């Protein structure tokens, strides 16, 4: 239960950075 | 053809990121559902 | 080019995939809440 | 190819919305989390 | 409660409108 | 309900088959 909700934090940042970088990518082009 | 190409695996990587973010929250979901039916009966 | 077309290709697809998972993981998560209010009203 | 550059940015907008739809799910999942935690506390 | 469903649905809503786009746009790729 | 169950469980495999595709059409691009 702990487990879940902690993979999920990190998971949840991960796809807030890789959301930024796409976007700057994505201005970039 | 640097440019179109990180974006696009970007793109990619962050279609796996949400998608092993919902597979994550699916296990929590389902175990809520278990305590739900647990309680029910008690 | 070609290659580019697949993947752009499959990659709405996923975005579709993924929308769909979220709209049925909502109708079940609404399903737990109801659940709840209801265990909360019989016990609290 | 303004046409492809349109596509990726709705896509890169469209990964947006689903990581703040799913954001927004887990906000509400762990209240029901807690609900819960505090039904099963009582019996 | 009810309005993080209305928060959640909102964001399906605009998930749905973009998705019709998309596909309309890659098909005209 | 079940069929809740059912039904993401199938999107979510959907959605796994298709990422695996799609990293392969993306190393394919690559190379």
């Amino acid at each position: 239960w702990q487990e879940w909700e902690q993979k999920i934090t990190a998971l949840l940042e991960q796809a807030q950075i890789q959301q930024e970088k796409n976007e700057y990518e994505l201005q970039k082009l | 053809t640097v440019q179109a190409r990180q974006l696009l695996s970007g793109i990619v990587q962050q279609q796996n990121n949400l998608l092993r973010a919902i597979e994550a929250q699916q296990h929590l979901l389902q175990l809520t559902v278990w305590g739900i039916k647990q309680l029910q009966a008690r």
